[PDB]
C-alpha cells in the first residue's frame, strides 16, 4: 500500500537507481513494495532485497554499537552521572533496528519462504532469516534472548542442511551462509570452537571444488573464501 | 566479517 | 512539538551523541527541536545545527546528482526510452531536498536571524541562509530560479558586509563564508571571474593577518585557506 | 570545495 500503486517493474527499476544513489532506505522500501506484489523474486531481485536491508540495518548496528559503548562507559567506576539521555537514545536506535529486523522477517514469513521451492531461493531466504534474528540477538538482553538465538540457529541449520544436499561447496550462497553461521557461533552462541571448525571445513571443501569452475565463478567463490580465512586469522 | 551482495 | 516534550539540554546532549553515531537525520531533528525552544544558540550549538543539516542535505545532493546524471543520459541521441521512473525518482529526491532546505530556512527566519545581534552569530546564520538557497538553486529550473539565486546572493552579501566590518580576515566563519560565496559565483551565478577574485583576495588578506594568531587559531584559519587555494587550483 | 564544521 505504501508502494501499492506502483508497478512491480518500476519498483525494481527504482531500487536499482536508489542503490546507485546510495539511498538504501529508499532501496529497501522499493524492494519491500516489490515483495508485497506477491510474486516470487528472481535471483537478481533477491540480491536487491538483501543488499538494501543489509545497508539499512548496517547503519543502525554501527550506531547502536557506538551508543552502547558510550552507555557502558557511563556505567563504570568513576563515571559522572549524565542522566537518562544515553540510555534513551540507545533505546531509540535499538527500537528502530528491531523494527527493521521485524519488517524483513515479516517479508520472509509472508510469504517468501513458503513459496521458495528451489534450493537457491529457499537457502537464500533461510540465510536471511538467520541473519536478521542474529541482529535481533546482538541487542537482546531480556526474557526472549534465548528464543531469538534459537530462532537464528534453527533458520541457519535448515539452510545448511538444504545447501549441503542441493548445492556445490563453492556456491556463493552456500559459502556466505556458512560464513555467517560461523559468525553466529562465535559472536552470538559463545561457541568459538564450532565457529572455527565450520569455517575451516567450509573453506577446505570449497578449495577442493574450485577445479570445476569457470574463471568467473572461481572469482565469486574465492572472494567469500577469503572472508572465511580472514575470520580464522582473527579467531586463532 | 559476515557476507549479506552477489554478482 | 516533535521534540516539544524534551528538555533543551537533553536535545543538545542527544545531538552530540547522534553525531558520534553518524546519525545525522537524528542530529538535525534534535537540533531543530533545540532551536524551537526559542532561546538563542551558543557558538557550539550553532555548529551542531550546521553540521547536522550539512550532512543530511549533503547525502541528498549527492543522490540528486547521481540521478540527474542518469536522467540526462536518458535524454541523449541513441538512448532507449526507459519510461518515467528516472525522472520520478529524481523528483522524489529533489522534493525531499527542497523540504530540508525549506526547514533550515524556516528556522533561520523564525527566529534565529532576527535575534542574532553579535557579528559572529548574525554572519553565521546569514551564511547558512545563503548556503541553503544555493542548494535550492542547484536544482531550480523554473520561474523562481532567478529569485532563488538572488536570495542566496543577498544573504551572502549581507554576511560579507558584516564580516568585513566586524571580524578579522582570518576568522573561520568569515573565511568559510567567503569560500562559499565564491563557490556560489562559480557554480551558480555563472561568474567565474568574481569567484576567482574573491577567493584570491580572501586568501591574501588572511595570509597577512596570520601573524596575529595563536598556534591553535592559525591551524583553524589555514585549514580553510587551503580550501580557497584548492578551488583556485581547480578553477585556473 | 565548500565549508558548511568548526572547532
Ligand atoms: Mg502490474
Ligand atoms: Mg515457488
Ligand atoms: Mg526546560
Ligand atoms: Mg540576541
Amino acid at each position: 500500500g505504501a508502494m501499492g500503486s506502483m508497478e512491480r517493474a518500476s519498483l525494481i527499476q527504482k531500487a536499482k537507481l536508489a542503490e546507485q544513489a546510495e539511498r538504501y532506505e529508499d532501496m529497501a522500501a522499493f524492494m519491500k513494495g516489490a515483495v508485497e506484489k506477491g510474486e516470487e523474486l528472481s535471483c537478481e531481485e533477491r540480491n536487491l532485497l538483501s543488499v538494501a536491508y543489509k545497508n539499512v540495518v548496517g547503519g543502525q548496528r554501527a550506531a547502536w554499537r557506538v551508543l552502547s559503548s558510550i552507555e557502558q562507559k557511563s556505567n563504570e567506576e568513576g563515571s559522572e552521572e549524565k542522566g537518562p539521555e544515553v540510555r534513551e537514545y540507545r533505546e531509540k536506535v535499538e527500537t528502530e533496528l528491531q523494527g527493521v529486523c521485524d519488517t524483513v522477517l515479516g517479508l520472509l514469513d509472508s510469504h517468501l519462504i513458503k513459496e521458495a521451492g528451489d534450493a537457491e531461493s529457499r537457502v537464500f531466504y533461510l540465510k536471511m532469516k538467520g541473519d536478521y534474528y542474529r541482529y535481533l540477538a546482538e541487542v537482546a538482553t531480556g526474557d526472549d534472548k534465548k528464543r531469538i538465538i534459537d530462532s537464528a540457529r534453527s533458520a541457519y541449520q535448515e539452510a545448511m542442511d538444504i545447501s549441503k544436499k542441493e548445492m556445490p561447496p563453492t556456491n556463493p550462497i552456500r559459502l556466505g551462509l556458512a560464513l555467517n553461521f560461523s559468525v553466529f557461533h562465535y559472536e552470538i552462541a559463545n561457541s568459538p570452537e564450532e565457529a572455527i571448525s565450520l569455517a575451516k571445513t567450509t573453506f577446505d571443501e570449497a578449495m577442493a571444488d574450485l577445479h570445476t569452475l569457470s574463471e568467473d565463478s572461481y572469482k565469486d567463490s574465492t572472494l567469500i573464501m577469503q572472508l572465511l580465512r580472514d575470520n580464522l586469522t582473527l579467531w586463532t | 566479517x559476515s557476507f549479506x551482495x552477489f554478482k
